[PDB]
RNA sequence: GAACUUGAGUGCAGAAGAGGAGAGUGGAAUUCCACGUGUAGCGGUGAAAUGCGUAGAGAUGUGGAGGAACACCAGUGGCGAAGGCGACUCUCUGGUCUGUAACUGACGCUGAGGAGCGAAAGCGUGGGGAGCGAACAGGAUUAGAUACCCUGGUAGUCCACGCCGUAAACGAUGAGUGCUAAGUGUUAGGGGGUUUCCGCCCCUUAGUGCUGCAGCUAACGCAUUAAGCACUCCGCCUGGGGAGU
């Protein structure tokens, strides 16, 4: 595995950019682990933390299917 | 604050009183007093048709604004005052015009602060709106039932409401004790929590005390006699010895709803308490 | 400022050299050890700190030492003072204690003679 | 940030024109942290985390003056004058 | 330095949307802040319903303000009725 | 008394973090209420019964009220002196790590008493009370069953302020410092390779794990995160009961 972020040289993740954080979502809405995306362990928190802004604004779904 | 005295004496133990911490000066507005006698719970026939009423000391009425219809006329709060005819302390406005009203002090106003009345004010504390105009969970004072007639609910130290919810006419608004109500939404409201929390937390302490505040003794039913109420008689003590337990006038007075059946209110009653 | 345990530490796993920390006695006990045969030759750096040197003692040239079982003790903060009458000898011959003198070290000799005994080793 | 509390006190005992290290700025700086976490701690009087922080700030100072007062006697004195402490 | 997105709700013509955004650029402005970048996201598809609202207009403002501005921005943007989500976020 | 910079601090430049305090905010689920559809069960157990249901339950749909806890992320991962800390946002605020060495020039370590913090339960005053649930009741079970199981259910669990000061508060391992084979994960850094980076490789600091030398151990085991080799200071032990009386 590889990590999305290291490797395209991404050292800061916004909220606001949607399309980037459905890569990293199940189809029913559940953040995907580090097993399965191969992200780094910093990134993972970044992630997460953009996630859960994404969803609190609903960019992004808690829930869907 | 509550401060405690020392128990220097049996009458002082355990007694407790406000500070006054809020309280910025100890003469009233001569303008806004009226005077006020003391009745003893007598009514226009001289008799005495409420118990336990009595003495005291002399009070001076001060004119409270309830209805807040000074409306886009700025008010600077000029005091915080003690009132001796309700458990809230006033704070006396100020009006940009050089008029001086009186309004319940709520929780928090400071000396200085700028009050507003009318539908284009903020939802500051210390402000009043028509019901209409306040955002629902809003924590709220005074609230008129009649437009125009002045505010009437949640006016003791200490309480409040919060508004739920709009049904265009009316408002739903949970009061004090608990019980939602259906309010006109062109009745006022004040903003805020009305002040002097700590008032229910004083212990009075001594007898005499409660004389000061008009409080005649309360005697015991039991301990009269069956010509003077339904518990009195019995050689020795004696229990209830009824069915129920009775007022003086012979009503049950344990768990015995007092509501009018058939109130005209009772459509405007959504949750009781 | 402990260079016995240094010394025995690496006299355990039988290292060839190690490097303590230089003192004035530090260096002076390395020189009255040196005089059974460690050491061969240390080297004196541009001074930074006071003991960057270090004593550099290299016991263990060869690929087992002909002075092996290196074994010392007796060194507290406790101080123990011995008069020159009764200094000890370590093992009864076979082992010295340097005796910290105004003037003098090493036997029980070099002690009625040299007097302060002083610190005491083994 | 403030280095005006720098230049302040290290000019009045300078060992360099930028020193940083003298025990007067070192103490002073220390004195400005503790004032701070004092009126933190007047607000958020529950805050223990914080305030194990603002015991070791003042241990240190207290270090720091008991190293002056031992060493220079009269520079203590002129430290503690500004600073406005007392020991 | 903040980001302040927020939805606006959406049911509103083009001039009361305009209303609604010119008068909490004034909350901020006037009370001590520096709008340092302004975007329209326009009207997007919200993944939750809310306020019942399935769709609502997002605004993003940009800010270099000393907290007091940010935080009145916050009580005004709960008390309104068109506003129906915001956030404020400290910018890296 | 005079020096020094290796200890210990400061400055400067980076880094990560569920460290703490305050205010606000979000979604999921449970519960209750109202209403629509629908109709005879539901629920529960080892097996049952008490319960709840035709005064229409359960199920299903919609809305409302309220409280509490934060799926996924989540990891011998992180942070914290310990207790502990896990939705999001802002406000205030503590420490740590790395690098640089401009500055300070033993300013250090430990620390009886003292002062503070300190899970849960408990206590006081005032709030709140969905869910859970000591007590208590009922149903079972049983020789009995003041239990386990079932159905209910009060305090409490939650909040503010105050008190209490204890836990197998555990790594059953006091703190500080140095020294003494390796191998391999992982967290946050740093430097340096050929390379445009990514990436690979080498080195390195500080954590966090596993395996394992020497040494230690009654044995089990410990082993650079020592239970090894040393030094400093503190706490504690001296057969079992009686008695933490
Ligand atoms: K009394
Ligand atoms: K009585
Ligand atoms: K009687
Ligand atoms: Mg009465
Ligand atoms: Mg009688
Ligand atoms: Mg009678
Ligand atoms: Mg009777
Ligand atoms: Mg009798
Ligand atoms: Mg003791
Ligand atoms: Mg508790
Ligand atoms: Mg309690
Ligand atoms: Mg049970
Ligand atoms: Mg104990
Ligand atoms: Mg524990
Ligand atoms: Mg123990
Ligand atoms: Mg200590």
């Amino acid at each position: 595995k590889v990590c999305y972020f290291t490797s395209n040289g991404i050292t800061h993740i916004d909220y606001k950019d949607v399309d980037l954080l459905k890569k990293f979502v199940s189809e029913r809405g559940k953040i995907l682990p580090r097993r399965v995306t191969g992200t780094n362990a910093k990134y993972q928190r970044k992630l997460t933390a953009a996630i859960k802004r994404a969803r609190q604004m609903a960019l992004l779904p808690y829930v869907s299917g | 604050a509550i401060k405690k005295y020392k128990p220097t004496s049996n009458g002082r133990r355990g007694m407790t009183t406000s500070d006054f911490a809020e309280i910025t000066t100890d003469k009233p507005e001569k303008s806004l007093l009226a005077p006020l006698h003391k009745k003893g719970g007598r009514n226009n026939q001289g008799k005495l048709t409420v118990r336990h009423q009595g003495g005291g000391h002399k009070r001076q009425y001060r004119v409270i604004d309830f209805k807040r219809d000074k409306d886009g006329i700025p008010g600077r709060v000029a005091t915080v005052e003690y009132d001796p005819n309700r458990s809230a302390n006033i704070a006396l406005i100020n009006y940009a015009d050089g008029e001086k009203r009186y309004i319940l002090a709520p929780k928090g106003i400071q000396v200085g602060t700028e009050i507003m009345s009318g539908p284009e004010a903020d939802i500051k504390v210390g402000n009043a709106l028509p019901l209409i105009n306040i955002p629902v969970g809003t924590v709220v004072h005074n609230i008129e039932l009649k437009p125009g007639k002045g505010g009437q609910l949640v006016r003791s130290a200490g309480t409040s409401a919060q508004v739920l919810g709009k049904e265009g006419k009316y408002v739903l608004v949970r009061l004090n004790s608990g019980e939602v109500r259906m309010i006109l939404s062109a009745c006022r409201a004040s903003i805020g929590q009305v002040g002097n929390e700590q008032h229910e937390l004083i212990n009075i302490g001594k007898a005499g005390r409660s004389r000061w505040k008009g409080i005649r003794p309360t005697v015991r039913g039991s301990v009269m006699n069956p010509n003077d109420h339904p518990h009195g008689g019995g050689e020795g003590r004696a229990p209830i010895g009824r069915k129920s337990p009775m007022s003086p006038w012979g009503k049950p007075t344990l768990g015995f709803k007092t509501r009018k059946k058939k109130n005209k209110s009772d459509k405007f009653i959504v949750r009781r308490r | 400022a402990d260079m016995l345990t240094r010394i025995r530490n690496a006299n355990m796993v039988r290292h060839e050299k190690l490097e303590i920390p230089a003192s004035k006695l530090k260096r002076e006990i390395a020189e009255i050890l040196k005089r059974e045969g460690f050491i061969r030759d240390v080297e004196f750096v541009e001074d930074s700190k006071q003991g960057i040197i270090r004593v550099f003692l290299k016991y263990g040239q060869n690929n087992e030492r002909v002075i092996t079982g290196l074994k010392r003790i007796s060194k507290p903060g406790l101080r123990v003072y011995a008069k020159s009458n009764e200094v000890p000898r370590v093992l009864n011959g076979l082992g010295i204690a340097i005796i910290s003198t105004s003037q003098g070290v090493l036997t029980d000799k070099e002690a009625r003679a040299k007097q302060a005994g002083g610190e005491v080793l083994a | 940030i403030t280095q005006e509390r720098k230049n302040q006190l290290i000019n009045e005992f300078k060992t360099h024109e930028s020193d940083t290290g003298s025990p007067e700025v070192q103490i002073a700086i220390l004195t400005d942290s503790i004032n701070n976490l004092n009126e933190h701690l007047r607000t958020h009087k529950k805050d223990h985390h914080s305030r194990r922080g603002l015991l070791k700030m003042v241990g240190k100072r207290r270090n720091l003056l008991t190293y002056l007062r031992n060493k220079d006697v009269t520079r203590y004195r002129e430290l503690i004058n500004k600073l406005g402490l007392r020991r | 330095k903040y980001e302040v997105m927020y939805i606006i709700r959406p049911n509103i013509d083009e001039e009361s949307k305009k209303a609604v955004i010119e008068r909490f650029n004034n909350v901020l402005t006037s009370n001590g802040a520096e709008i340092t970048g302004t975007k329209d996201w326009g009207k997007r598809r919200l993944a939750y319903e809310i306020n019942d609202f399935r769709d609502g207009f997002y605004q993003i403002v940009n800010v270099q303000s000393d907290a007091a501005a940010v935080q009145e921005f916050d009580r005004l943007a709960k008390i309104s009725d068109d506003i129906i989500r915001h956030i404020v976020v400290k910018e890296e």
